[PDB]
């Protein structure tokens, strides 16, 4: 439920994105600020410091896949259901992974894109993305 | 527990944003209303439309609480206590809001201060932001 | 993910044994005393000053068998937690402005008094197929937003 | 904070449960795997079958830190240290599963206990089970 000056919003932004690194900044900022949360990615190597989470090649690898995946979710604004269906079983049946922290980094993605756009990222441009993260958090949550 | 480094980091950001501090009160706000307008329900007495006076007013009270907290990291306790009082027994702010306002405080700053804004300041500034919030949520406790 | 057959004849069970006329207003009883802020939506109750006030406050105990009778309702369609709760989900988010996270406190809370009012027959398995319930009318509440 | 009250609580609800801590540990966990499945994948190296003497053995272990915490209400911090270096660096246990377990915990207390467990018994369990998760999870803040 985004408006269309929301989707258009979003979709300005997001062309902009720098698809090689925001996802590895945000999957690295979450690790970092939410330690727990590496205990899913013991397989990405030194995770042992901030400095080599921001250097980890995996979580930058892997950072680009699940931006990928917002990608995915924002060309299917209309079935986010469908979209992360899969993914919410890979992660919920799977990994295991809280969905709480689903919304945490929808979060942290946001303070990324704060961070990369500064005032472009107005409060309104923010509301949008946190409707996008908010319902990709939930579509990932759906499986159970 | 902040450590001498999150306190060194919360310190600096704060040194940094300066005279803003006010103004990225009423932004955070701004940006917690629009982006979780749940949260407006707790100001019906405030006009709530772009650039109002009252939410730029109490971005300000926000700010300075804040400001108050950085220079008592030690002893957030006593420096918020009234307003744990205010919070908690007046307001009855549910809990759940202090983490969307500390996000917008975050978001707020990582807009304003990209270069302050790396991940050991984001790391540092949400323990700031929760411990304030644990701190105004702790007469619920 | 809903309820095994099992788990569905465990839950009927116990809920036709529930006190319909207490358990509601105990479990709202205990979100307002266990979670204060909670309190902010019941101005309109009357004194709930005191654990006291909150469990001899007579609107606490009619409206919280209204929330258990929605509880029932919700246990007779299982499959449909969205339709039964569409109304209510509406109210609590749009009119109430009740974060959702609450809706799981008191589920939670419920699963306490149940805990609290069976004892012993309110086993692991009863409570696991329980928390399936709570979570299910949980989750159908908070289906708006 | 844990007032008078609280800690009197605690405390004679702890002496109620007198010799049943242990078993009441083992039966909070099994609440909390069959409740929460997710918690299970904590211990994969438990057999978490009904019964299981690992599950019972580490019911004891849970039960006797509380215990502890129990007799060390104004210093949770200091009692729990180990154990919140272990939960939080060596288990990573996401803050959510203690919500689980506290809720399981509470749940355990009103099976076995209902007379003890009123509504001002079950805010001071609560607030409690909280505090000692809040020690648990405090090398993630
Ligand atoms: C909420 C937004 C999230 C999205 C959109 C997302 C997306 C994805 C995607 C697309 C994959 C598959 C990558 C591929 O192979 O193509 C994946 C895997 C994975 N995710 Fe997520 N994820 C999210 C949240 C999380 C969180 C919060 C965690 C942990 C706290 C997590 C842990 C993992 C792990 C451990 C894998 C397997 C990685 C590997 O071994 O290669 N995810 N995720
Ligand atoms: C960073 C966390 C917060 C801080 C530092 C903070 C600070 C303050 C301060 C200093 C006041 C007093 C203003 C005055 O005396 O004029 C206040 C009042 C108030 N707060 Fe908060 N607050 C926080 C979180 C929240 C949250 C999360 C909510 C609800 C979403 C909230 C709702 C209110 C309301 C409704 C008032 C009364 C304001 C007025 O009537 O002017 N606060 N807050
Ligand atoms: C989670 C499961 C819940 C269920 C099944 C439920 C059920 C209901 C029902 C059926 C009503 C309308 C009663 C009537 O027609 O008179 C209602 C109203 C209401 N609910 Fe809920 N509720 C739930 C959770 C909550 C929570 C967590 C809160 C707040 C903490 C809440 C706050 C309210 C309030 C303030 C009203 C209006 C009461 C009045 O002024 O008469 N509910 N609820
Ligand atoms: C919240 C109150 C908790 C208390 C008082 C507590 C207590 C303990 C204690 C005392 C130990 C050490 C046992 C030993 O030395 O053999 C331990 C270990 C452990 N904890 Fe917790 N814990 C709590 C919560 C949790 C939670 C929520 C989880 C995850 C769901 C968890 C997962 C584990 C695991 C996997 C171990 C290792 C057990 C073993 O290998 O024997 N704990 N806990």
């Amino acid at each position: 439920h985004l408006t269309a000056e929301e989707k258009s919003l979003v979709s300005g932004l997001w062309a902009k994105v720098n698809v090689d690194e925001v996802g590895g900044e945000a999957l690295g900022r979450l690790l970092i600020v939410y330690p727990w949360t590496q205990r899913f990615f013991d397989s990405f190597g030194d995770l042992s410091t901030p400095d080599s989470v921001m250097s980890n090649a995996k979580v930058k690898a892997h950072g680009k896949k699940v931006l990928n995946s917002f990608s995915d979710g924002l060309k299917n604004l209309d079935n986010l259901k469908g979209t992360f269906a899969k993914l919410s079983e890979l992660h919920c049946d799977k990994l295991h992974v809280d969905p709480e922290n689903f919304k945490l980094l929808g979060n942290v993605l946001v303070c990324v894109l704060a961070h990369h756009f500064g005032k472009e990222f107005t409060p309104q441009v923010q509301a949008a993305y946190q409707k996008v993260v908010a319902g990709v958090a939930n579509a990932l949550a759906h499986k159970y | 527990v902040l450590s001498p480094a999150d306190k060194t980091n919360i310190k600096s950001t704060w040194d940094k944003i300066g005279g803003h501090a006010g103004d990225y009160g009423g932004e955070a706000l701004d940006r917690t209303f629009q982006s979780f307008p749940t949260t407006k329900t707790y100001f019906p007495h405030f006009d709530l439309s772009p650039g109002s006076a009252q939410v730029k007013a109490h971005g300000k009270k926000v700010a300075d609480a804040l400001t108050t907290a950085v220079a008592h990291l030690d002893d957030l306790p006593g420096a918020l206590s009234a307003l744990s009082d205010l919070h908690a027994y007046k307001l009855r702010v549910d809990p759940v809001n202090f983490k969307l306002l500390s996000h917008c405080l975050l978001v707020t700053l990582a807009c304003h201060h990209p270069t302050e804004f790396t991940p050991a300041v984001h790391a540092s500034l949400d323990k700031f932001f929760t411990a304030v919030s644990t701190v105004l949520t702790s007469k619920y406790r």
